[PDB]
């Protein structure tokens, strides 16, 4: 059984440097044809290079050409991508393949690694500032009532955010992060309730940013 | 000549699917290679008439990069001794001649 | 780049994806699948050739310069983005990947619940206002958002955010933030959100007054 094991990846900065490592186990990565492929939040697959180690070709889309470098170390049995002169669009999932045999690649690529994600970016980590969305207070006398939170100002992505520890989940909607253009991720979510829980029952929303180590449980009221 | 080399190819392909012993499949990639990097420096008549330069010109150097890898995969396979394998990795470059006509003429 | 395509289909579909080639595609082409979070799988190798574990409703065939996957019957678990692989041309890139297909649940129009958050006080300390507003459970994905603060219609200073389709019950939800300094926020008093969607016979507008 075939498979492709990523690391490497996280933060760096325009400018910077970073090396991905796509460590294979199951045949010998001498002889095969090791690919990496690309993908930027919310686009499609991009191919970026390729290395038949046994023979040496190597390949490379255009995009990349000059600023990166495929290669494998066959005692360790890994291939790796080392990245210079990154650049923001560099921002991607980055992916490592392979075909059948060495030579199939043109009939597709059949073993993927999981991915590691790779973010450039010249912001430094920090922690999210979480805000209340409460409850108008002039909401369907007995019906539907909606509250949330606003994760706003962290880098880098991602955020988890839960309700009531895990107790609450029917109704909730958390939403994908944009980017605002300070360079830091701003999301919201938002949980529908039963109007007349609002004076009772206790909502509170658990924000945990693992990468700033920053846990903020922030509780929302009318 | 262009034509020439291709003929080259396309009989040596045929010496490798067809050989008997290993010194026939390598002896045939070794005149493959050297018949495609002739080639690479050739110009075809569909570009008669375009700078060295250009990008058509570009593209033409480019497809033989990939012709030249694929031959050096096979002869390195051959070389050391993935016989086989090496004669599976030439029927590869019926793809790559398949995309040299379709373009070229 | 680019985006994925969008194409609506209900279970038992039969789906088409065409591909095109700048020449008479020729076998070496192959068709990925992939959901969100995960890596593509191959689904189809050598233009026709079924992969190991795949369905028999997937197929893939090749025609001229075109070349296509088929569904015969869309089941729940192949609503999925769709890959292709380019054939190589001379001179092109070793591997190249069509621009991507997702396939998304066809489900009745759904008019969406709109509500409207001022900001906290927290944030106001800060220096900065978020007025946000919730389009919640609703299909189609199409909904437009009208920020307008004391009827002075805006733009340039929203961003928006959709959810991917509910698991449950296929709707979408949407959340707009209109971001205003705090010192700009004061000057104003009547905030509004006017959300149209195809489910509205009507625009819906939900708002509050400062203080």
């Amino acid at each position: 059984e075939v498979q492709l094991v990523e690391s490497g990846g996280g933060l760096v900065q325009p400018g910077g440097s970073l090396r991905l490592s796509c460590a294979a186990s199951g045949f010998n990565i001498y002889y095969s044809s090791m690919h990496w492929v690309r993908q930027a939040p919310g686009k499609g697959l991009e191919w970026v290079a390729s290395i038949s180690p046994y023979s040496g070709s190597t390949y490379y889309a255009d995009s990349v050409k000059g600023r990166f470098t495929i290669s494998a170390d066959t005692s360790k049995n890994t291939a790796y991508l080392q990245m210079n002169s990154l650049r923001a669009e560099d921002t991607a999932v980055y992916y490592c393949a392979r075909p059948w045999y060495p030579w199939s690649y043109w009939s597709g690529l059949d073993y993927w690694g999981q991915g590691t994600l790779v973010t450039v970016s010249s912001a430094s980590t920090k922690g999210p500032s979480v805000f209340p969305l409460a409850p108008s207070s002039k909401s369907t006398s007995g019906g539907t009532a909606a509250l949330g939170c606003l994760v706003k100002d962290y880098f880098p992505e991602p955020v988890t955010v839960s309700w009531n520890s895990g107790a609450l989940t029917s109704g909730v909607h958390t939403f994908p992060a944009v980017l605002q253009s300070s360079g830091l991720y701003s999301l919201s979510s938002v949980v529908t309730v039963p109007s007349s829980s609002l004076g009772t029952q206790t909502y509170i929303c658990n924000v945990n940013h693992k990468p700033s180590n920053t846990k903020v449980d922030k509780k929302v009221e009318p | 000549d262009l034509e020439d080399n291709w003929e080259t190819l396309n009989d040596n392909l045929k010496v490798i699917e067809k050989a008997d012993n290993a010194a026939q499949v390598k002896d045939a990639l070794t005149k493959m290679r050297a018949a495609a990097l002739d080639a690479q420096k050739a110009t075809p008549p569909k570009l008669e008439d375009k700078s060295p330069d250009s990008p058509e010109m570009k593209d033409f150097r480019h497809g033989f990069d990939i012709l030249v890898g694929q031959i050096d995969d096979a002869l390195k396979l051959a070389n050391e001794g993935k016989v086989k394998e090496a004669q599976a990795a030439a029927e590869q470059l019926k793809t790559t001649r398949n995309a040299y006509i379709q373009k070229y003429l | 780049t680019q985006s994925p395509s969008s194409l609506s289909a209900s279970v038992g579909d039969r789906v088409t994806i065409t591909c095109r080639a700048s020449q008479s595609v020729s076998s070496a082409v192959a068709w990925y699948q992939q959901k969100p979070g995960k890596a593509p799988k191959l689904l189809i190798y050598s233009a026709s050739s079924l992969y190991s574990g795949v369905p028999s409703r997937f197929s893939g065939s090749r025609s001229g310069t075109d070349f296509t996957l088929t569904i015969s019957s869309l089941q729940p678990e192949d609503f999925a983005t769709y890959y292709c692989q380019q054939p190589w041309s001379w001179g092109s890139a070793l591997i190249t990947f069509g621009q991507g297909t997702k396939v998304e649940i066809k489900r009745t129009v759904a008019a969406p619940s709109v509500f409207i958050f001022p900001p906290s006080d927290s944030q106001l300390k800060s220096g900065t206002a978020s007025v946000v507003c919730l389009l919640n459970n609703f299909y189609p994905r199409e909904a437009k958002v009208q920020w307008k603060v004391d009827n002075a219609l805006q733009s340039g200073n929203s961003q928006e955010s959709v959810t991917e389709q509910d698991s449950k019950d296929s709707t979408y939800s949407l959340s707009s933030t209109l971001t205003l300094s705090k010192a700009d926020y004061e000057k104003h008093k009547v905030y509004a959100c006017e959300v149209t969607h195809q489910g509205l016979s009507s625009p819906v507008t939900k708002s509050f007054n400062r203080g």
